[PDB]
């Protein structure tokens, strides 16, 4: 159920990065990561929230309003931060990786294009680190993503 | 044997993403994205295709 929605998410943010423009991939992969944020902590109403939103883009590719697309990225941003609450009785590391990823969506609401590439660089280098059970640098990148999301606010 | 060229693609991406262009970075994440995929579902010819044009794409990004 969360499993098969999860990737039918992934399915519509490649079509989404088909056929959107760049504030559109920008939303649709900010939910793809609130996703899987959810995914994390079992909170399966938030992932089809976000297949519905996500389906919303999709469907209104040529009349969406930015203004929308920015309500969405705060919204986005409010929820990842209220879903790290159920993330308590998990490893440190996949801790940290979800608060990396949530500090991720919270720069991509708010911040300018270069700073999005950084942030997605150091959450894919949080995502290898997590493989790698790497904790030194994840509480960097961690701390990295910090001097960001308000460099930025 | 999966997340091996799992970590591959992601480097080639991550190492994508510090020089090249916006379409090069689309496609790089397009790929990503479409392993993940394939990695979820268990399928080691699309992996490995996929690999391949990450690659190819860093190899346009010379
Ligand atoms: N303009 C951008 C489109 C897309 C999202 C973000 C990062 C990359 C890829 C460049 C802004
Ligand atoms: N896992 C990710 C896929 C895609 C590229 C990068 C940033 C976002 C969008 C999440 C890693």
């Amino acid at each position: 159920n969360i499993k098969e929605t999860l990737q039918k998410i992934k399915e519509v943010v490649l079509e989404i990065m088909d056929k959107g423009d760049d504030e559109q991939i920008k939303l649709a992969q900010s939910l793809l990561i609130v996703a899987e944020i959810a995914v994390a902590v079992g909170d399966k109403e938030t992932v089809e929230k976000m297949y519905k939103e996500a389906k919303y883009i999709l469907d209104n590719i040529n009349s969406i309003t930015d203004e929308e697309i920015k309500k969405m990225l705060e919204e986005a941003a409010k929820i990842a931060k209220k879903l790290l609450e159920k993330a308590k009785d998990l490893p440190e590391e996949e801790r940290i990786l979800l608060r990396i990823k949530a500090l991720v969506i919270e720069v991509m609401a708010y911040g300018d294009d270069e700073t999005i590439k950084e942030a997605q660089k150091l959450l894919i280098k949080a995502e290898l680190a997590v493989k790698e059970g790497d904790l030194e640098t994840l509480k960097k990148i961690l701390k990295e993503m910090e001097k960001m999301v308000k460099e930025v606010k | 044997d999966l997340e091996d060229l799992l970590e591959k693609i992601k480097d080639i991406v991550l190492k994508v993403m510090d020089i090249g262009d916006d379409e090069t970075i689309k496609r790089a994440q397009k790929l990503l994205i479409k392993a993940e995929l394939a990695v979820e579902n268990k399928d080691l010819k699309e992996v490995e295709k996929l690999l391949k044009e990450a690659e190819k794409v860093y190899k346009e990004v010379k």
